[PDB]
């Protein structure tokens, strides 16, 4: 009895290379194998042949990769043909009418009237190279008025599309935005805002910043802050501050009026605190502050003229702990009987992660682990084989920080399932490293079943996951009786940022059915370039730069490649601080349009597939469930 | 004892939505105004005024008690994120790498230069390959730095004979180290300084690590213009060799002044006669002329009554020569627009870009888009617009704007839900049932209250035309509410009585036609001698009207009548060779192009028009003619000559003459239409003035309307003196306090003679003076400053204004800065001839008084003295003429001898005694029969004692010397 497998991802996007990944079990021989597609329902045909033959010298691979055309257009839907000599298996798949990324660059933020916004348009797909595209770009002022608008195409510009605008000397003032969307797909907009507020050149500056990123609220040392004013050329000022602190509700601010102190400024230099007596009287009770945030007000006038500088810092957040717990990362579902992995995440109360965090877990402690740079650190807990949903808490334990200081979190993890109650389990465990590409990986195959049919499991099928597309795919090997199989996966530059790992077996089953045991695993590498580019001086080094001199760059890039450049004040780039183009943050868009939704395995056998953003299908009577929606569940 | 932090105390409590009201009240005033007083300028509600009043009456009991017995008063206020000015980004260029890669490693030399600006800079790159796709690299860092630097600081303009302490602000970056420097100002014959071509002026000075240092200088402007100053820098020990060499600029004495002199239509056949157009055009008066100053008349040449507005709307910089007014608020704003919307469509209905230029087209394209960009600064929720940002919306506006944007559709984008909510909200919400259309706004334009509602539904009327079949699908209810606004008109206009409304509504009814038989003959009667339709005293809005009646007339396609009316439209041009306001400017654009596009005349240009210029030899022979890129001709003299013009054969133009001159100060002697009085008084010494400011001073203005309602859109156009600057705070709090005394301030320098203040005013009240003061910082000391000047006007109507002139105060001797010295000595040698020494012997005056220069020399004995602030004015009469020249003068008879104020301690002449006078002919000033004399470089001023104190020692000596002289003089004059 043989069995035949078609794996396709969760949604198609339109006119993109899409994988395929074919299959034979148990099998005699070779066949031949050719896949079509339809419109559901209808007799459309957007693809005809595409033949691919199952040799048994290579385990039965197959890829078949094509690019659906684009035409007729509530969600449309696709089915699929796998046609394995006479016996055919079909799915009815999702649509994606998505283009890729468009990204928007602009020399500042913020503007005066008069001045010239310098922005730029990157055309790329989803493998984030290049392509020649139409576009539309338009200026909006801050009551939704277009006030500027293109129509260019992106071709042999191999990327880039350099564009200008001049404001008016009397203009609308607010934050303006600059929409683009691809004409392919007006449904898919991308955005940039920039202010425009007007000339204002004050004669000092004022910096107001705590000593402390963050307020202990049982702390009773208070809030300390160091106000520090001086001249636009490094004269310490002389003056006297007015600080007055307040609490942030999300974007409601209650001030505090007997915060409110009068210091002199000496040296540039002022001294300042907001003490817990008088923060709990500007409401009662302390935890309901926990999750608001502080705000500072200084108003610096000068000793010798009436010249004022007003700084303010918020945002300061109150915490119960200097540190955050995360399990965002960490696999919503556990295979009783083994081992369950944790991916704990941990962040200052800022939102960057935080380095060398000492953890255990809640009920049993000790082993411990350390944080890497990408604030996450493993935890594994062995439990024992039972039906009931496991809960586990995670706690911190750094050195020099009180018991009542650290910060705890609660996870609930369901069980599997092993339709219908086998109790045959297969898990994926990674080691947690700073991985970077060219490097190789383990990764552990550990199998949990009765002792009767692990014999008959010979192989592993295992899919890699990048970027809403599937990757590579192939074979691992097993010895019967094994309890354990590595595989050493190559990483390159093409599983950045993130890649998905799925694994499954297939067998003749314990009573008489199919069983079709999977899991899938998570895996982050260092979320950096494809190619690489560096600026740096090319003189060399000798003494600093003076105004008006000739100075050499040097440009360390990619062949080929292009390079746009722009030299912005540090007093603007510093000043963002939140809508800067880092590498960074164009990989999260990336990771927000990836699919699907859980952060490993599933409800099921099936219900992994689906969670990865795969459609399993058999030719017996074993398939996923049927996506119709784009997007996951509300976060 | 904390007054600053017992405020915003008071502001703790009373809820959010009122902490405002509370706030402005706590504010001060630069006006006396009391608390009860600042309410009812106060806009909002009345819970907003019982809050406002309770604090001020909080705070101003509160400071006066401070008074009874160096602590702060001000607002910590809420959210201000400053700092907007940073240096202009940089580099925006693209290199792709294409050399031999690496491993990968393209490496790309590329060389800059970077910026003259001390600072750190950020070089941001973004790499595109189309195998290995998009790379955003880190960014790398430039730290730009400069141990020593010098600053220039320099007023915005000094008046020739004034004395400016102009500063050299030198800066030591170095972080642990004092530099010493010798600095150096350069010498410059332009201007007295300390530097002179004897000696330099060279001084070592030590700066602290971290600071600064300023090195002030005086320095006395002789000549007018544009002179370079420079001081320069050697830093001991360091081979730092710095220097800065910016540029003052010396404006004259006065005010500058653009006359009008002449209009004429140039068109030979119509009653320019067939004697072809023979033009007298009279010498511009120019009496009240500064002393030494130039004069320049422009004489222009125009092939058709539009074509400097034509080639001036097109293009970007010329745009603004077309308004004599501001163009910050809602309707003024308009020029950015109006003016080349109206002549790209008459250059496309005519066919003219081909001559012209079709590259100027899209370029004036660009400009209706920038224009349109600035209006919507105006537009509110919902597509409302008002005169002032986020202020009250005005119905009269809107519906301007929606006809240039119902106008431009065709020629640039225009947001249509921007234009159709617009003309949405006129219907629905402006336009009464009877047809009329409400306005809830002040006014901005021209004020029973028929004509009221006649006028301005005439106004919208004929906005909405333009958006008929635009907004016809967007709005519904357009063609019925077009007509019951139409029907409104047809019924009421036979009791119009203002001249104005009879002809813009007659032009609005004549659009549908519905002008006909009886209401025609009103339309046709209501005009002067056939020419215009004008009313008294409205003068710019006559040519509004006027204009109106020319497009109702086209219109009526009636071409009798029209001749007479574009030759007196023509010729309306009192401000420059232009129309002075907007709304008079573009409505006469429009309606003369309209001329040029409905005429079933083929009025070609042939013109040949000869100009001879008393003073030039040659004749000037100008041939304008059809099918050449320009229709222009002019040309300029120094000379105010009266000249004669002669026009030839075919065509239809103009000729606009104006004279550039610089009229003294002396206020307005009849303000006709307008009340100002201005103040300035020096507010007191612990004030605390801004860091740089030597002195702070108080500027009240004092305004007041002379008609029988209140002037609507008026400006106070405020030309601050040398050295001086407005306070923005007070500026600011006049026009965002809750109270609001002001619409807004502009402070714009447009270009030239003094920077300027210029404050729009929603109205101005006749029935008592609208006071408003504001602190003025003086950020340079000056001595022996001019008057800086003060115009009110309505903004539609400038043949109604008022101009006055502050100055400081005297008080007994006005002084110098200083003397002591040669440098002093160097001012005054400008003006009187140069004694020093005080030999001067008979022999001596002999040798002089025969230089062939010398034209008159008179014994003069002085009258009246009238000592002003700018000149003084000595009038002598003649005793006897020892010597005459072309001016001759009667023993008996008088002349007034003018001079420079900087030199009034220097000749100090005391009322009736008696002096010894001569100089050039170059003196005279000012022709017959009154002459005036201008004591200069080559007037020997003399004294010359009394009989009855001849007797004196200080007296015999010098007595006989001017008896040997006038003998020696009379008998036999001078030797050769
Ligand atoms: C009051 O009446 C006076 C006249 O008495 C007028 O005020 C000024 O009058 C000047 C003549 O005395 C006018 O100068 C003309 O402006 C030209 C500007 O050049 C243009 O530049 C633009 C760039 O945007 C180009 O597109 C054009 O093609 C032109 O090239 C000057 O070229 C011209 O004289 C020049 O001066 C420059 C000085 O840098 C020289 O380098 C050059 O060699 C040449 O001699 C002349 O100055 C001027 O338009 C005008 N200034 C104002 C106020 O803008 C006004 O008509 C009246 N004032 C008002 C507003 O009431
Ligand atoms: C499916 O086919 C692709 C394309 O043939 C294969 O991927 C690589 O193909 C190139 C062809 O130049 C070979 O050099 C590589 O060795 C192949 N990489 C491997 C082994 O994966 C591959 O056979 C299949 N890849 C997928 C999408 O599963």
């Amino acid at each position: 009895s043989p069995m035949y497998s078609i794996i396709t991802p969760n949604i198609l996007r339109l006119e993109s290379e899409e994988t395929m990944v074919l299959e034979a079990h148990d099998a005699q021989g070779d066949v031949p194998v050719t896949v079509t597609v339809h419109d559901f329902p209808g007799k459309k045909l957007v693809l005809s042949s595409e033949k691919t033959v199952l040799t048994p010298a290579t385990n039965h691979m197959g890829n078949v990769t094509f690019t659906i055309p684009a035409n007729r257009e509530r969600n449309k839907f696709v089915t699929v043909q796998a046609t394995f000599g006479t016996q055919v298996v079909e799915k009815v798949v999702l649509v994606s009418l998505q283009s890729g990324y468009l990204f928007i660059q602009t020399d500042k933020t913020i503007y005066t009237p008069g001045s010239t916004v310098l922005y730029r348009i990157f055309t790329v797909n989803h493998k984030l190279l290049p392509v020649g595209r139409t576009v539309m770009v338009n200026i909006e002022n801050p009551e939704g008025i277009p006030v500027k608008q293109d129509s260019l195409s992106s071709q042999n510009q191999l990327g880039v599309l350099p564009l200008s605008w001049d404001i008016p000397e009397l203009v609308n003032m607010g934050q303006w935005k600059i929409r683009a969307y691809y004409e392919n797909s007006p449904q898919q907009v991308f955005s940039t805002e920039f202010e425009v507020k007007e000339y204002v050149l004050p004669s000092f500056e004022v910096i107001v910043e705590p000593t402390e990123k963050f307020y202990y609220i049982y702390n009773e040392k208070g809030l300390e802050v160091t106000i520090t004013a001086r001249f636009l050329y490094g004269k310490k000022v002389e003056g006297t501050a007015f600080v007055i602190f307040g609490i942030q509700d999300g974007e409601q601010r209650i001030s505090l009026p007997e915060s409110l102190k009068r210091i002199p400024i000496e040296d540039g230099s002022g001294e300042v605190v907001l003490s817990r007596k008088v923060l709990l009287d500007g409401v009662l009770r302390a935890e309901d502050l926990v999750g608001k945030s502080l705000y500072v007000s200084a108003t610096v006038i000068l000793h010798s003229g009436s010249d004022m500088v007003q700084a303010e810092r918020s945002g300061i957040p109150i915490v119960t702990s200097p540190y955050q717990i995360h399990f965002t990362k960490t696999p919503k579902y556990f295979k009783p009987g083994m081992p369950f992995d944790l991916m704990v995440f941990v962040t200052n109360p800022d939102g960057s992660p935080a380095y060398r965090v000492p953890v255990a877990v809640q009920g049993e402690d000790t082993v411990q682990s350390l944080t890497q740079g990408d604030g996450v650190a493993k935890l594994s807990i062995n439990t024992h084989p039972s039906q009931k949903p496991l809960s586990i808490t995670v706690r911190t334990k750094k050195q020099e920080l009180s018991e009542a200081e650290q910060a705890t979190r609660t996870m609930q993890a369901l069980p599997y399932s092993t339709v219908g109650n086998s109790n045959n389990y297969l898990h994926l465990s990674v080691l947690r490293t700073e991985l970077r590409p060219g490097e190789t990986l383990n990764v552990n195959f550990l199998l949990r079943m009765d002792r009767a049919h692990e014999a008959k499991i010979r192989y592993y099928t295992y899919l890699i996951m990048n970027k809403g597309r599937l990757l590579k795919a192939g074979r691992q090997v097993r010895e019967p009786g094994q309890d354990l199989v590595v595989l050493p996966l190559s990483i390159t530059t093409d599983f950045i940022p993130s890649f998905r790992l799925v694994a499954y077996y297939t067998l003749i089953g314990a009573s008489g059915q199919r069983e079709v045991v999977a899991d899938s695993v998570w895996v982050d590498v260092k979320d950096s370039c494809v190619g690489s580019l560096v600026v740096k001086s090319g003189q060399s080094e000798d003494r600093q730069p003076v105004p008006g001199q000739q100075m050499t760059l040097k440009i360390e890039g990619d062949h080929g490649a292009r390079v746009v450049l722009v030299a912005v004040d540090k007093g603007v780039f510093v000043l963002n601080k939140k809508n800067k183009l880092t590498q960074s943050k164009i990989w999260d868009v990336v990771e927000k349009a990836d699919i699907g939704c859980t952060p490993g395995s599933g409800k099921d056998y099936a219900g992994v597939f689906s969670d990865a953003g795969l459609t399993f299908t058999s030719s017996s009577g074993q398939q996923t469930a049927q996506r119709a929606e784009l997007q996951c569940p509300q976060p | 004892v904390q007054l600053t932090e017992k405020r915003m105390d008071k502001v703790g409590k009373y809820p959010k939505e009122l902490r405002k009201c509370c706030e402005d009240g706590m504010r001060e005033n630069p006006m006396r105004f009391s608390c009860q007083r600042r309410t009812r300028f106060i806009s909002l509600g009345e819970a907003c005024k019982k809050v406002f009043l309770d604090c001020c009456n909080y705070i101003t009991e509160l400071r006066r008690q401070h008074a009874r017995a160096l602590d702060e008063d001000i607002i910590a206020e809420e959210n201000i994120v400053s700092r907007s000015e940073f240096p202009e980004s940089w580099l925006w260029n693209v290199e792709d790498l294409k050399e031999p890669p690496k491993n990968g490693i393209s490496t790309k030399l590329m060389n800059i230069f970077l910026k003259d600006s001390i600072t750190t800079w950020e070089i941001l790159a973004v790499s595109m390959s189309d195998k290995k796709g998009i790379c955003v690299a880190d960014p790398f860092e430039v730290t730009v730095m400069q141990d020593f630097f010098i600053d220039l600081r320099l007023p915005y303009s000094v008046v020739r004979n004034e004395q400016v302490e102009i500063r050299a602000v030198l800066y030591n970056y170095r972080q642990n180290q004092e530099l010493k420097v010798r600095v150096e100002l350069l010498h410059n014959p332009a201007f007295c300084s300390l530097a002179t071509t004897k000696r330099r002026h060279q001084q070592t000075v030590t700066i602290p690590p971290k600071s600064s240092l300023s090195v002030p200088y005086v320095i006395v402007p002789l000549k007018t213009g544009l002179q370079e100053v420079e001081v320069k820098a050697a830093v001991y020990h360091h081979f730092i060799s710095d220097g800065v060499r910016k540029s003052l600029k010396v404006v004259p004495e006065g005010i500058r002044m653009n006359k009008t002199v002449a209009v004429r239509t140039l068109d030979p056949e119509r009653l320019g006669r067939e004697g072809v157009q023979k033009e007298d055009i009279p010498p511009a008066d120019l009496s009240d002329q500064v002393p030494d100053t130039e004069s320049e008349t422009r004489i222009l040449l125009q092939g058709t009554p539009v074509a400097q507005m034509t080639e001036d709307a097109v293009d970007a910089e010329r745009l603004k020569h077309l308004i004599v007014t501001p163009s910050g608020c809602g309707e003024q704003n308009m020029i950015g627009m109006t003016p080349t919307v109206i002549a790209v469509h008459y250059l496309d209905e005519t066919e003219q870009w081909e001559k012209f230029g079709l590259e100027k087209r899209q370029g004036a394209l660009e400009l209706i888009k920038k224009g349109y960009t600035q209006q919507l600064a105006f537009r509110q929720p919902s597509s409302a617009f008002a005169a002032f940002v986020k202020r009250a919306p005005s119905t009269w506006l809107t519906a301007y704007v929606v006809k240039v944007f119902s106008l431009a559709v065709n020629l640039i984008a225009i947001d249509s839900q921007v234009l159709c909510g617009a003309v949405k909200w006129l219907i629905l919400e402006k336009q009464k049932p009877d047809g009329v259309f409400q306005e809830d706004a002040p006014v901005i334009h021209q004020e029973n209250n028929n004509e009221k509602d006649m006028a301005l539904t005439a106004f919208v009327l004929i906005s909405l035309q333009e958006a008929k079949d635009i907004c016809e699908e967007q709005v519904n209810s357009l063609p019925g509410s077009i007509t019951k606004a139409g029907d409104f008109l047809e019924a009421n206009y036979m009791n119009l009585q203002r001249s104005y409304t009879v002809a813009i509504a007659g032009y609005a009814l004549a659009q549908m036609g519905r002008l006909k038989g009886p209401l025609l003959n009103k339309f046709l009667t209501t005009a002067k001698d056939k020419n215009r339709w004008e009313d008294p005293g409205k003068q710019l809005y006559n040519v509004e009207a006027t204009s109106y009646a020319l497009l109702a007339l086209l219109q009526l396609k009636d071409f009798d009548f029209v001749p007479p009316v574009v030759r007196w439209l023509n010729e309306q041009r009192y401000y420059g060779g232009g129309y002075g306001s907007t709304q008079a400017t573009f409505m006469v654009f429009q309606a003369l192009a309209q001329y040029q596009k409905d005429a079933p005349d083929h009025q070609e240009l042939n013109l040949d028009v000869s100009l001879q210029l008393p003073s030039r030899s040659s004749k000037i022979t100008h041939r304008i003619h059809w099918e050449s890129a320009s229709l222009l001709r002019s040309e300029e003299t120094k000379e105010n000559e009266g000249f004669t013009v002669t026009a030839e054969g075919k065509g239809q133009g103009t000729l606009s003459v104006v004279t550039m001159y610089h009229a003294k100060a002396k206020d307005q002697l009849t303000c006709n239409k307008f009340d100002l009085k201005v103040t300035i008084k020096p507010a007191p010494e612990t004030e605390k003035r801004p860091q740089d400011a030597k002195n702070t001073m108080i500027l009240e203005i004092c305004t007041r309307y002379r008609g029988d309602q209140d002037a609507t859109m008026s400006i106070l156009d405020i030309s601050m003196m040398t050295g001086f600057a407005p306070d923005t705070d007070d500026l600011k709090q006049l026009a965002n306090g809750v109270d609001r005394y002001i619409s807004k301030y502009e402070l714009d320098k447009a270009f030239s003679d003094r920077n300027t203040l210029i404050i729009y005013l929603d109205k101005v009240s006749h029935s008592e003076d609208d006071c408003l003061a504001f602190k003025v910082h003086q950020y340079f000391n000056v001595e022996l400053i001019q008057p800086g000047a003060v115009k009110v006007y309505a903004y539609y109507n400038l043949e109604e204004s008022c101009t006055r002139f502050y100055h400081p105060e005297k008080e007994d001797g006005k002084l110098n800065k200083l003397c002591r010295d040669e440098l002093c000595r160097c001012a005054e040698e400008n003006c009187f001839i140069q004694k020093s020494d005080d030999k001067v012997t008979l022999e001596e005056r002999l040798d002089k008084a025969c230089e062939p220069g010398v034209d008159y020399v008179y014994k003069t004995r002085l009258v009246k003295v009238q000592l002003s602030n700018d000149f003084d004015e000595y009038i002598m009469a003649i005793e006897q003429t020892i010597k005459s020249g072309s001016d001759e003068v009667q023993v008996g008879q008088q002349r007034t001898f003018i001079s420079p104020i900087k030199c009034r301690e220097a000749l100090k002449l005391e009322e009736k005694k008696h002096y010894l006078m001569w100089g050039l002919s170059s003196d005279f000033w000012g022709e017959k029969p009154n002459l005036s004399y201008i004591i200069g470089k080559d007037t020997w001023v003399e004294h010359w004692p009394e009989e009855d104190e001849c007797q004196d020692e200080e007296n015999q000596k010098q007595c006989q010397d001017l008896g040997a002289f006038t003998e020696s003089m009379v008998v036999f004059g001078c030797p050769n």
